[PDB]
């Protein structure tokens, strides 16, 4: 036959790297699988339908090996770069001949997310709050070490700005940031900020319900796989207080949820959630592709057993009405 | 001497990142709450008149003597 | 809708890997339980997987972490 | 015929210049890339720019780079014709 255009997918360490070959000309789209979550944002937004979604639980708990949360055939992927874009964690990237580049964006031929994140420097006070609470390693703050932890960054007193007597105003030394192709839009960090200085907007609007009733209990792979820590398993009450109300097996935080959908892709329930999301907010004008894509994302779904057979090896959801 | 007002206190690090008498135990973050919930614990054995840690806490949560 | 491999050479028929099934936990742990198909039954001493066209597994790992002695391997790519 | 006076393809190219897909070229025998928008080599008989629909992810960077030519129509289907 022909046997140039080289199709390969090799798993070289923790990063997935799909590729296409030529003699001088390659393709890579290559997933981190560190970061990925399990959402299948980048399956419902392929406008070529490669992508699909495997154990999310197993892959996201480590105790599977051989294989992604996500498997992409390689022969039907375009590399437009859609994935890459509409994936709300950074977790996948296009990296052209040998530099991550995307044509799309460069002819400005589709939006972006409008995480929008901020901290204004002029209110934030060095707290440790938002880099403690972040579900994700998204917030780089550059302070100097004082001496607690370490050696001091500049000295027990020159954390203070006093002149040795009383306090000079402010102190506010160094600079805190927020990665913005990491954030994820969960709030925890503007929620529980102490000065009210960090502006995230959520990235999706909708609802997400739990019928805490069908959920068959020990089965936190919900919880254990949703990125913004959402989840929660309530807390049993102690005796002489449960009052003849027993517990609920399982409930969420509409505060923190983002609206991903890596807990209805893992759950392996019938209908215990209900996912469904009504906004995407955006910087970019729009396309007819983007039109299609928000179509895509905005179909309610819900779990699912005893999907077909002839698709096994992925993940099926319920269309609910 | 020591005294701090778990009234008015966001349980900011910048009380006890200065001080090494001073160690912030944030207890896990669960969405139960949805907030930052820990202790302020101060030892005898690391202290000073200091006082720096009154002014350092963005809130006047600590009162020294 | 995975396929999950279980080692009848070193299954010593413990039943945690039944026990602690969440698709198994359905049908008498649920209100108004959906569907009652079970994915391991242990017959004869080791975990038979009746979910022979894997079509109900949701790669939970919940059975994989749950075997003592390791014996159960997830497969996460198409069978 | 379908009305646009301006007129069809010309060849001028800018469409494939800003289509983001890279397929592999059949004329090439598979070691060259070519977008979704393309033609085989630049001696090609008909200079009429295919659109290669199994591959095209229609994101309409190619309709706003032709501009008022408005020869690419991405909606286009399998026209029947019976010939004596
Ligand atoms: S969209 Fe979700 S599943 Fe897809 S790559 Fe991004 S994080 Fe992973
Ligand atoms: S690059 Fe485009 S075609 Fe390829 S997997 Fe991502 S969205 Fe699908
Ligand atoms: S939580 Fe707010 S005040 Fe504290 S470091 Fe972060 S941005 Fe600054
Ligand atoms: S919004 Fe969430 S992920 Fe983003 S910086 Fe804040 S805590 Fe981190
Ligand atoms: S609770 Fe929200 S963020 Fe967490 S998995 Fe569910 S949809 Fe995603
Ligand atoms: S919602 Fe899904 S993952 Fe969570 S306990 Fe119920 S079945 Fe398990
Ligand atoms: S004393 Fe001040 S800085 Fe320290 S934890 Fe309390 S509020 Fe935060
Ligand atoms: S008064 Fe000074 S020495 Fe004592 S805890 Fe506060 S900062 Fe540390
Ligand atoms: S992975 Fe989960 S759903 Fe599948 S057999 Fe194991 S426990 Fe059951
Ligand atoms: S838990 Fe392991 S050892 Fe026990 S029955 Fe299942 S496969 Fe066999
Ligand atoms: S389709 Fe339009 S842009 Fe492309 S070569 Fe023809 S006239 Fe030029
Ligand atoms: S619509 Fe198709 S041919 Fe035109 S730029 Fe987009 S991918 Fe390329």
């Amino acid at each position: 036959s022909t046997l140039f255009p080289k199709y390969s997918k090799t798993t070289d360490g923790s990063k997935v790297i799909m590729e296409q070959r030529l003699l001088q000309q390659v393709n890579n789209l290559i997933l981190d699988n560190d970061i990925c979550t399990g959402c299948g944002i980048c399956s419902e937004v392929c406008p070529e339908e490669a992508i699909s979604v495997g154990a999310v639980g197993g892959v996201r708990r480590g105790l599977v090996d051989d294989a992604a949360s996500i498997h992409v055939d390689e022969t039907k992927c375009s590399y437009c770069g859609v994935c890459v874009i509409m994936c709300p964690f950074s977790a996948l990237a296009l990296k052209v001949d040998g530099e991550e580049r995307l044509p799309i964006l460069e002819k400005e031929g589709f939006p972006t997310y409008d995480k929008g994140t901020a901290i204004d420097q002029d209110k934030c006070v060095r707290c440790n709050i938002c880099d403690d609470v972040c579900p994700r390693d998204a917030i780089d703050r550059d302070v100097p070490l004082f001496e607690g932890e370490d050696k001091e960054g500049l000295a027990k007193g020159q954390a203070v700005e006093l002149k040795i007597r009383t306090v000079v105003g402010q102190k506010k030394l160094g600079n805190v940031n927020i990665i913005d192709e990491d954030c994820c839009t969960c709030r925890w960090c503007a929620i529980n900020c102490p000065t009210e200085a960090i502006t995230v907007n959520k990235i999706f609007e909708g609802e997400i319900t739990f019928h805490a009733e069908k959920c068959p209990g020990g089965c936190s792979t919900c919880v254990d796989v949703c990125p913004a820590n959402a989840i929660y398993l309530p807390t049993p009450k102690p005796a002489k207080d449960m009052k003849g109300q027993i517990e609920a097996k399982i409930a969420v935080n509409k505060d923190f949820c983002i609206l991903c959908g890596a807990c209805v892709n893992a759950c392996p329930g019938e209908d215990i959630i209900y996912l469904r999301r009504d906004s995407v907010k955006i910087k970019g004008k729009e396309t007819d592709l983007f039109k299609k894509i928000k179509e895509k994302l905005f179909t309610p779904r819900t779990s699912k057993v005893k999907e077909q057979p002839s698709l096994a090896g992925s993940v099926e959801l319920k269309a609910v009405s | 001497e020591f005294k701090v007002d778990d009234e008015k206190c966001t349980k900011c690090g910048i009380c006890g990142n200065l001080c090494e008498a001073i160690n912030v135990l944030h207890k896990p973050f669960s969405p139960e709450i949805g907030k930052v919930e820990g202790e302020v614990i101060w030892d005898e054995a690391y202290c000073d008149g200091c006082n720096v840690c009154a002014e350092a806490c963005p809130s006047e949560a600590i009162k020294v003597t | 809708a995975f396929a999950v491999h279980v080692n009848m050479e070193r299954c010593t028929g413990c039943n945690n890997c039944v026990v602690a099934c969440p698709v198994n936990a359905l049908e008498l742990n649920t209100v108004n339980p959906s569907s009652t198909d079970k994915i391991y039954k242990v017959i004869n001493g080791d975990a038979v997987i009746l979910d022979v066209k894997h079509e109900l597994c949701a790669g939970c790992g919940i059975c994989v972490d749950a075997c003592p002695y390791d014996v159960i391997q997830l497969s996460g790519q198409p069978p | 015929a379908k009305g646009i006076v301006g007129g069809g393809c010309n060849g001028c190219g800018d469409c494939s210049a800003v289509c983001p897909v890279i397929k592999p070229n059949p004329f090439e025998m598979g070691m060259a890339p070519r977008k979704a928008i393309y033609i085989y080599h630049a001696q090609v008989m008909p200079l009429i720019y295919t659109v290669d629909f199994d591959s095209c992810v229609k994101c309409g960077l190619c309709v706003e780079a032709c501009g008022d030519k408005k020869a690419i129509d991405l909606e286009m289907q399998d026209e029947f014709i019976t010939v004596k």
